This record gives structure tokens, C-alpha cells and sequence, in this order.
């Protein structure tokens, strides 16, 4: 479907394969954005299920289940890209080792893709495609979640290792509690809490703890991708965008009058180029679709009526994340609004 | 926070009748609702731990239902046993947050 | 060193409960998923069950599906598996075995003793 | 079997600390969560916070500021320690434990309930 | 799930003879196939965990060929110590099924 996406994903694994991983080390914005592409041409791979083994809960199983992943055209295109040396290159991977950055980018993107877990178990198994128990579907898919960030919250732990991020698809938080997967992997792991280790990742999982995910009436703007939907009531940092899978150029719909910033790429003079939305209904960005090395993915609410206790994730160093690794800032005590001339309005 | 909120407040009820309580949920809670009986001078003893699940050491009258913003604790066949302020916990957020316990009393 | 031992063989009637235990040492319990494995005396080897890292996860065998419910304590490092329904079919050795994952798929790099469960009356 | 039950001054002066001890026999604290919560005479239940055994905690956002829950293994105590109780932090202290199953958000042992007043 | 077969059952050989332990697959399991070495009254050994991929201290001896639905685990020269049963277990998709075990004797 998507062969490009394939092929610099490739072209990053050979470039990053022998990078060693810093206490500072962080993914750069190409990589990122490949990441993301992948995942996506992944996801849009299949755009919906069988009628013949849909599930009736309606859990996301083209992305979950082996008898949907083995059918998906990209997963085997990426096996088997150029004799399959990515293949070969993942099956001699594994958590406990993993030292480069293209080791870790590759375990983890592979594992996604190919709809398993770290510890070799499927996401969802073949017979509980068309299942009906609740629970037991909500339980693995919150095993997902849980483990995809567990596993990378203890590569850095491991490693010593700080901004080294690529979060779990939107999919997998199928009725998955932020706040339930956030406690589970903070307060039964005591060595993820220093200053140091996965601070970006301590902030994807805290925006998605603090805010949920279906937000019936306390909702500002919404994202669809594929059907899979999220509401956010707060500005959306990059990390919770690239996180997800959401670009700025999905459908996004205003549900109030504020005033939306859509950053959308990085320009000349260190600056960040960025669209202002006033009216309810859907938000178009009629721009063309920036490059990897500058794409952008993140909104700015104006709004002043809300607490002050959430207004950082607004400001412009921590909505977009830093080139530099070492000046990438996560949490409030290091949060700063400053630099707001290197930006442009494009409409 | 995500207010509990109980109707009635208090309800006689005769006993080998119907008992229904409804707890009200401020912002959506999906099936994480647990409900407490609390005979006076006792401790909270959980009843259903989901919204409809029922623990060990509890008597099959004791129904939980609902889902989402509306819930319903319904005693089958109410029994002298029963006298107790019933409560309705959520756990979906932070803080976790009772609900202000309603009364069932024998008539 | 990695080792596992387990305990709670013996003779149990059929259709009667018994409890399999393995004391996992020597490495990160808390960390990697655990596997159940039994042996038929003199047949091939056939999986039993698997519980994730924290539990929330688990897998049965169809032949033993809804019949054994497997278990794990992370702070006694002590993995369970409940014995129901017991049948003169589930006669075997049991072992515990650790995966060693690469790439998607994984290998049991570390065995238990075996412990003997006889369905006999 | 798990039993618990809580301890302390049941008298403290007001804008001083609030000492509360639990106590687990025939069990431990080794593997579950374990929560204080508090009862207003007549009024309903609040929750206060909880501790894990490994020593991470989380507080009520409208109390955090002045709540220190504290775990002791190797006595099978857990302990709460409240500074400045104001005239309303008079209740019924709970030491619960949640439950140790898939679902580890709801409180299946309660104990006695001390009562405190200022 | 998919199934593992092997062949022979059973096979005869001398000491420095060649062996083939040949372990097909009902579907794809590519390339994700451990063969174990089991002694009568020991638990398994890995010997190699992928195709044609060695454990740490085996003796090169082993070797491995496959690329799915087909799979060779081959022995060179067969010591005294190489006499044992061997299992092909595939882990594409959990239940990682073993396969009927291939037993060696000394002819």
C-alpha cells in the first residue's frame, strides 16, 4: 500500500543501527516521523474488518488478532522488504539487550506491527475474535498498552536512558483506563520515578491519565482516524499526538469557539509555522504535507477558562518538542513559554 | 472530582419487598462502580466489586446493574438482615469518591 | 543461575483439585512471563498454560481449557497452577519453563525438575 | 483470614499531628494495596490515599498537601500521619485493603474504624 | 493452532553416522522453530533456538535448515552422548505446539 514509508523506515534502521544509546539520547524528528508514517501504513493497511469474523464487542482485531495481521499487505511487505534482512535483523532482538536505537526502534515497531507482545504472546488470540467476553478482551488489550510501555520504561531504566519515546497506538486503548495503566507501571515499578529515566514517556502516560479519552460534553476537539476517535479538553502536546498515531491533518472537529494553534512544520530561522481556528465544525488545513525531517503534530487552547494546574502542556517548548534532546522538557518545574517570534501563521 | 450522588436518601421498605437504589455518576464511569454495606457501628462490607459482580459471601438477592452514568443496587427480597446505609464507590479517577450513603430501613 | 523447582506432585482421585507450585530463583521473576509444560509418561511433550509478567494475561491448552487457572505471586517469586476436574488424561510430569524471547517468537531456556501428578485412586 | 485493625490516639489537639497505625494478622502486606479512608460522623466516606507494599503512595488531590502514608513489611503495619487536623478531620479512620484480583480498585477488607476527634 | 509433525518416529544410526530430523509445519511458522534434546529421565535442552541458529555450548555438530513448513535439524557425527529424543516446537502463535518427538538408538 505504502512502500515509501517501508523504505525509510529501512534507511533508519541501517543509519541507527550502530548509534549507542546516551543518557540523553532521543529520537530525532525524521525518525519520529517515520515512525509514525509506519505505524499508520500499518493501520491503514486494513481499513475495516471481515462481516465474516467481526467482533461484536468492537475491538479494533484488524490490529490485534494474527488472523488479521498475517493478511495485511504492509506487514508482509516490511518481513520481507529486500530478502527480509529487517526479519533477520528482529529475530536476534530481545529486551534485555537491546543497546542501539536501531535495535530499539526496530523491537518495538516490529513487535506492534506484527500484533505481539514483548513476551511472545498475541495481542488477542484467533478464538476471541468473536468473543463476547468483555472483560477478558479489556484485560489483553490493557496488557498491551501496559506492556508496550513497561517494555520501553525498562529498556531506559536499564540504560539509564532519558527522551527515548514512541508510545502505543491509539488502538490499544480500547476502554484501557489511562489512569489505571499509569498507576499499575509507577507505583509497582519504584525505579521509573527518577528524574532521569523515560521522561517522556512519564508524560504521554501522565497527559493520558490526567485526561480520558472519551470526554462526553467536557470536550474541545476530537480526532478520527479509521474510525478510532479521541477527545482532548486541553492543548495537545507532540508527544501525545505522536504518540497516539494522530496527525494534524486527520479530521479534527471544534466542538467549542476557542481558538486552536495547529503547529504544523518547522521553517527557516529555528521557527514553527502554525494556523489559527476560531469557528465550530470541522478544522481543514489546506497546507501540503510537510517532510519528515520538519513535519509537526500538535494544538495550542487558547481557552482561559480552565485550571492552571494544566496550562503547561500549552506552552510553546513543551507542545513542541524539542530538536535538541537535551532541551526537551516534560514537566511543569521545567516548562517554559518563551520564542514566540520564530513563528508564522500561515492562514 | 467525579460527585456520587444517591436517591433516595433514605427508604422504608417492607420486608419480602423490592428495594432499588440508584447512584448517579457527575461524569461517565464505565462499569468500575463497587457497592458498600455499612450495618451501624460496622465496616463497609463490598458487596458487587463491578457494576453487576458479585463477591464471595454475599446473598444471590443482591442484583447489580446499569452501566455508564446510571447504576441500580436492587434487593431482590428485602430481609431484617438488610438494615444497613448502602454506598456507591467509583473508581474510574482520582480521587476515589463515595457517594452519600442512603438508608434502608425495615417497615 | 537460573533455576526453577516446583512441588505439589502426587496421587489425587479423578475429578478432585490439587495444586502445582514453582519457586522460580536466580533472575527477575517479576520481569519475565512464565509457561507450563507436561509430559505423558513415554509420550510427546504438550503446553499447558502461560501467565504474563503481572498476571493479567493468561492462556490455556484447549484439551485443558476452563479446567486449570495459573497463577503468580511477584513478591514470593512462587508461580501456581490450579488443578480442577482432574482427569486420568492429565496424568504427567509437569515442568515450568521460562521463555527466552527472540524477535516475535520466543524458546523455553530454563526447565524445572518436573514434578509428577498421577490421576489414580 | 485477614484481619485488621487500627491503633492510635483517639484525642489530638487541634493544628497538631494525627497518628493512625494498621495493623494485618493472618496475612500479609507483601502483595496488595492498601488504603486509609475516612468517615465524617454522619455524613458518608472520603478516601484518603493508599500505599503499595514496594512504598509508592497516592494521595486525595483535596488533602495531599498534609497526608504521609508510610508501609513497615517487616511489622505488617502500615501507618498515616495527618498535620494540622482542623476541626473538620473528625471521622472514623478505615484501614482498608483492596481487592487482589484483576481488579485491585475496590476495598474487599475494612477494619475496625478508631474514631478521632479534635 | 498449527500442528508439528516429524519424521521418523524412531531412527537407527551408528556412531559418526549423518541424521535428518526432518519437522514440517501445518502453516508458516517462519523461521521461529527450537529443537530440544531430552535424556531419558531429564527435562529438555535447547539445542537450537532458531532455525538454523545454535545455543551457547552445543557442539557445532547440530546444524539447522528450514524457512518454514519445512524444517532439518542435522548431526554430522553422532557421539555417544547424542542418543536422545528430539522435539521441533514451533512459537509463530501461542500454543507453541512440540511436535511427536524423534527418538535415536544405537544400531
Amino acid at each position: 500500500v505504502n512502500v515509501a514509508s517501508i523504505t525509510a523506515f529501512k534507511s533508519m534502521i541501517d543509519e541507527t543501527w550502530d548509534k549507542k544509546i546516551e543518557a540523553n539520547t532521543c529520537i530525532s524528528r525524521k525518525h519520529r516521523n517515520i515512525i509514525h508514517e509506519v505505524i499508520r501504513d500499518f493501520m491503514k493497511a486494513y481499513p475495516k474488518m471481515d462481516e465474516n469474523r467481526k467482533s461484536p464487542l468492537g475491538a479494533p482485531m484488524q490490529w490485534l488478532t494474527q488472523y488479521y495481521i498475517l493478511k495485511n499487505e504492509y506487514h508482509k511487505t516490511m518481513l520481507a522488504y529486500d530478502d527480509g534482512s529487517l526479519n533477520t535483523k528482529f529475530k536476534t532482538l530481545n529486551i534485555y539487550m537491546i543497546t542501539n536505537v536501531g535495535q530499539y526502534i526496530l523491537y518495538i515497531v516490529f513487535c506492534i506491527i506484527s500484533g505481539k507482545n514483548h513476551d511472545g504472546t498475541p495481542y488477542i488470540y484467533d478464538s476471541e475474535i468473536t468473543s463476547n467476553d468483555k472483560n477478558l478482551i479489556n484485560d489483553r488489550i490493557k496488557y498491551a498498552c501496559k506492556q508496550i510501555l513497561h517494555g520501553q520504561l525498562t529498556m531506559a531504566l536499564r540504560i539509564r536512558n532519558k527522551f527515548m519515546f514512541i508510545g502505543s497506538p491509539m488502538y490499544l486503548w480500547f476502554n484501557v483506563n489511562g489512569s489505571h495503566v499509569y498507576h499499575e507501571i509507577y507505583d509497582r515499578n519504584v525505579g521509573f520515578h527518577n528524574k532521569e529515566i523515560g521522561r517522556l514517556l512519564y508524560a504521554f502516560m501522565y497527559y493520558l491519565s490526567i485526561s480520558g479519552r472519551f470526554l462526553n460534553d467536557l470536550a474541545l476537539l476530537k480526532f478520527t482516524y479509521l474510525g478510532e476517535s479521541w477527545t482532548f479538553s486541553l492543548s495537545v502536546p507532540e508527544y501525545i499526538l505522536y504518540g497516539l498515531g494522530y496527525s494534524v491533518f486527520d479530521t479534527i472537529e471544534k466542538f467549542s469557539n476557542d481558538a486552536i494553534l495547529v503547529y504544523i512544520r518547522t521553517n527557516n530561522r529555528n521557527g514553527y509555522d502554525y494556523a489559527e481556528f476560531n469557528k465550530k465544525g470541522i478544522v481543514k488545513v489546506t497546507e501540503d504535507k510537510p517532510d519528515n525531517d520538519k513535519r509537526i503534530h500538535a494544538i495550542r487552547l487558547i481557552n482561559y477558562s480552565s485550571d492552571v494546574q494544566h496550562i503547561h502542556f500549552g506552552f510553546r517548548n513543551t507542545l513542541i518538542i524539542d530538536n535538541e534532546c537535551t532541551s526537551i522538557q516534560s514537566s511543569a518545574e521545567n516548562a517554559t513559554d518563551t520564542g514566540h517570534h520564530q513563528d508564522s501563521k500561515i492562514n | 472530582a467525579i460527585q456520587m450522588t444517591q436517591s433516595p436518601s433514605s427508604v422504608s421498605a417492607s420486608v419480602g419487598d423490592r428495594v432499588t437504589i440508584t447512584c448517579r455518576a457527575s461524569q461517565g464511569i464505565s462499569s468500575w462502580l463497587a457497592w458498600y454495606q455499612q450495618k451501624p457501628g460496622k465496616a463497609p462490607k463490598l458487596l458487587m466489586y463491578d457494576a453487576s459482580d458479585l463477591q464471595s459471601g454475599v446473598p444471590s438477592r443482591f442484583s447489580g446493574s446499569g452501566s455508564g452514568t446510571d447504576f441500580t443496587l436492587t434487593i431482590s427480597s428485602l430481609q431484617p438482615e438488610d438494615f444497613a446505609t448502602y454506598y456507591c464507590q467509583q473508581a474510574n479517577s482520582f480521587p476515589w469518591t463515595f457517594g452519600q450513603g442512603t438508608k434502608v430501613e425495615i417497615k | 543461575e537460573v533455576q526453577l523447582v516446583q512441588s505439589g506432585g502426587g496421587v489425587v482421585q479423578p475429578g478432585r483439585s490439587l495444586r502445582l507450585s514453582c519457586a522460580a530463583s536466580g533472575f527477575t521473576f517479576s520481569s519475565h512471563g512464565m509457561h507450563w509444560v507436561r509430559q505423558a509418561p513415554g509420550k510427546g511433550l504438550e503446553w499447558v498454560a502461560v501467565i504474563s509478567y503481572d498476571g493479567s494475561n493468561e492462556h490455556y491448552g484447549d484439551s485443558v481449557k476452563g479446567r486449570f487457572t495459573i497463577s503468580r505471586d511477584n513478591s514470593k517469586n512462587t508461580l501456581s497452577l490450579q488443578m480442577n476436574s482432574l482427569r486420568a488424561e492429565d496424568t504427567a510430569v509437569y515442568y515450568c519453563a521460562r521463555p527466552f524471547s527472540y524477535g516475535a517468537g520466543y524458546y523455553f531456556d530454563s526447565w524445572g525438575q518436573g514434578a509428577l501428578v498421577t490421576v489414580s485412586s | 483470614q485477614v484481619q485488621l485493625q487500627e491503633s492510635g490516639p483517639g484525642l489530638v489537639k487541634p493544628s497538631e499531628t494525627l497518628s493512625l497505625t494498621c495493623t494485618v494478622s493472618g496475612g500479609s502486606i507483601s502483595n496488595y494495596y492498601w488504603s486509609w479512608i475516612r468517615q465524617p460522623p454522619g455524613k458518608g466516606l472520603e478516601w484518603i490515599g493508599y500505599i503499595y507494599y514496594i512504598g509508592t503512595t497516592n494521595y486525595n488531590p483535596s488533602l495531599k498537601s498534609r497526608v504521609t502514608i508510610s508501609v513497615d513489611t517487616s511489622k505488617n503495619q502500615f501507618s498515616l500521619k495527618l498535620s494540622s487536623v482542623t476541626a473538620a478531620d473528625t471521622a472514623v479512620y478505615y484501614c482498608a485493603r483492596h481487592t487482589d484480583s484483576r481488579a485491585w480498585y475496590y476495598f474487599d477488607y475494612w477494619g475496625q474504624g478508631t474514631l478521632v476527634t479534635v
